[PDB]
């Protein structure tokens, strides 16, 4: 990991920015993955899958 | 001449954190 | 700690009069208060009183001018 | 220009309750409440005052009980779930003349008669202002015209008030036989209004005189205690070697 | 007596919204709501639910807009000071069948049809109990007599409920053509009642899976950090002079 | 006289009781004296000085 | 010095209780 | 009061050692060590709770049967 060390860990300002980006992108990726699992486990149960949606007299 | 680089490096971190706490993607 | 060379004589609080000193040498006390602070009292009272009277003078003239 | 928008200043009157050792005139409060019942209460509400508040101040318990029982208070729901009316009790508040603010404004030309529970405290120079306003209906100065439905009153800001002159001679019959002149009724109702805004004044004033006197005695002791402790320091003789 | 006092225990049903990654069946929520507004709403209130709450959950915005417009809501006072009536809006709560609690008891033989906004959270085993109670109307056991006006339900504590049986076959007609059997309506109505008690559940469950997973990674890193800082202490060699 | 006097300046427990007693009696006397002056300054304005007190009709 | 002080401080405590709480009327 | 001490301590850098492998090392003996030393303590904690819980269910079951016609 010394190649990555020489680029990110050398300065604490860069290391702090790396942590900020990792929290930003990492949380977005986990959020996307959780939503994919949520959709796959609940097929046909969402509000968008109501057959008579928009057809109330 | 490393205090200036320290300021620029910390300015990027402050900018990166600001876009991280407040995420104004729907405003830009 | 500061090195100090001094001789101090003190008297018991129960061997002296406690309150009669309030009204002793009263003329000197009043003279010292007035003579040392008359400039200070002037610098505080004059801008407040002068500004207050000018505003009342301004209001009186403005009020009279708008009458018929 | 701006002389009318403030309105005429009110003079200072020697109210019987003014002074650090002065109480309310309880006979005048009872007379003032009668003025409220027959004149003010038609369009003014007193929502912070209840009939039990008058007991021990202007009426006895039985007098206030009978007075409350003469009104109809909305109560319920009953066991069938329907509202009903019942004679009032001591704990009931003074009745409201209108269902809501909008009903009050519609019945008064768009102006809302304010609640009089705290009116003497809710205006500058409240006791004097209310008396002057009540007894200050007179013809407008030359060059001033008043629109239809309003009345001129110099004490009211702007000079145009939506309330008519209500305090006319013999408008109320007093049970004590005092002549019900305009000034007598005006003085009495302000006395009643003053008590209603500040029902604790007599207790507050009595506490003030006693405790300011006691604290002044403690101040004399506190000065003596400070000077006694500091006397050993203030009378000390310090001997040093320095000169200049 | 002994066992009737607590009532018969409800079973555990496999609800579609049970599970760490399971959502509500939003088609069953819409079906359950139609049951409520056609059967339950005549005697039960849902005072915590608004028409805007159903938007994005079981109805479109215009579907709920039209729904609210069908009801008459008290409003006012107007400029003249009278309470009037207006069509309902998205921000309006669901209508109350009765004007107050006493009116509800009078119409139901002295029993109050409680608010159903949190009923699945206000009972032990809420979802299962409500479904079991609705579909659990049957004959009493031998030697047990019910008073007139009371109906036997083993799941109800005491066995005597003032509720009559209302989930009869074909009591409602579904928009999607689903056969409205008693068990089917009972499952839909609990699904709608479950959502009303906990409308944030879907967001709550998504948050839980996300953050419990993320914190588990932090726990693994926390152990490495602690064991990295302590390794210099835990692997150290200590030479001392004592023996025993 | 001397019995209480010598106990007051010799025992703090007695002196504390003397302070408590003085506060009790001193405050009551002031409260009584203040009320007497309040009554004298407000003759005829009391609730029980109302002439029609007891006849509302 | 021990029994007399205990009696004196108990008397002060009782006096303080009568002074803080005024049980006038409860003395029946 | 500070303690006078005579010792020799050798320590190694944290970056020269494996950090996590020691948790899963000699696992069976950790399970042996935990069970063999703490079995009396676990008995004194679990037995009163289970014994009292079981007795209450036994009491309520016989009582419920006694009141049945
Ligand atoms: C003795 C009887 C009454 C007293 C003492 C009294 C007192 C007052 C007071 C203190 C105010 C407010 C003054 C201010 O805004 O600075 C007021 C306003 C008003 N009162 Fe009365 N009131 C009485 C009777 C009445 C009656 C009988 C009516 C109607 C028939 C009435 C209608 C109004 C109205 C409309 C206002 C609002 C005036 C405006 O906004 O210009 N009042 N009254
Ligand atoms: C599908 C329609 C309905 C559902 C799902 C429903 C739901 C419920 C629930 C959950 C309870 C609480 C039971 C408990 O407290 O243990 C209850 C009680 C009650 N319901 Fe409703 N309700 C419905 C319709 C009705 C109707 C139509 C009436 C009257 C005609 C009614 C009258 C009552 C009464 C009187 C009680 C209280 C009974 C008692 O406490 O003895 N309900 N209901």
């Amino acid at each position: 990991f010394e190649g990555f060390y020489k680029l990110i860990m050398r300065r604490n300002s860069v290391y702090v920015t790396f942590i900020i980006a990792g929290a930003f992108f990492g949380e977005r990726a986990v959020d996307y993955g959780v939503h994919k699992l949520w959709e796959r486990n609940n097929v046909g149960k969402r509000y968008e899958d109501i057959s008579v949606l928009g057809q109330r007299p | 001449t490393i205090d200036i680089q320290a300021a620029a490096g910390w300015g990027i971190a402050a900018a990166a954190g600001a876009i991280w706490v407040v995420q104004p993607f729907g405003w830009i | 700690p500061v090195k100090l060379k001094a001789v101090v004589y003190a008297l018991s609080p129960f061997q002296q009069k406690i309150m009669t000193g309030l009204w002793k040498d009263l003329p000197e006390k009043i003279h010292h208060k007035v003579s040392e602070n008359w400039i200070s009292a002037t610098l505080l009272v004059t801008p407040v009183v002068g500004t207050y009277w000018y505003a009342q003078y301004f209001k009186e003239q403005e009020k009279l001018e708008h009458r018929f | 220009a701006d002389e009318a928008e403030h309105g005429l200043e009110c003079p200072n009157y020697p109210w019987p309750h003014e002074g650090i050792l002065s109480s309310y005139d309880h006979a005048s409060i009872r007379r003032g409440h009668q003025v409220y019942q027959q004149v003010c209460a038609s369009c003014h509400s007193m929502s912070l005052i209840s009939y039990r508040d008058l007991v021990g101040v202007a009426y006895t318990e039985e007098e206030a009980k009978a007075m409350a029982a003469e009104i109809e208070v909305v109560d319920g729901p009953n066991d069938e779930g329907e509202m009903f009316t019942r004679p009032g009790k001591l704990s009931d508040r003074l009745p409201e003349p209108y269902s809501n603010e909008s009903a009050a404004r519609f019945a008064n030309g768009g102006a809302y008669p304010p609640d009089l529970s705290l009116v003497t405290k809710a205006r500058h120079n409240g006791q004097n202002y209310v008396f002057a306003l009540l007894t200050g209906y007179r013809d407008p100065p030359a060059g001033i015209s008043i629109r239809e439905g309003l009345h001129y009153n110099p004490y009211f800001p702007g000079g145009a008030i939506a309330m008519p002159k209500m305090l006319n001679d013999e408008a109320v019959e007093y049970e004590d036989g005092t002549p019900a002149t305009e000034a007598q009724m005006g003085k009495d109702v302000v006395s009643f209004l003053s008590w209603a805004a500040e029902p604790e004044m007599e207790e507050r004033k009595l506490m003030g005189f006693k405790w300011i006197f006691l604290l002044s005695l403690a101040l004399l002791q506190a000065a003596y205690y400070r000077r006694l402790k500091w006397s050993v320091l203030k009378s000390r003789k310090l001997v040093l070697d320095v000169v200049n």
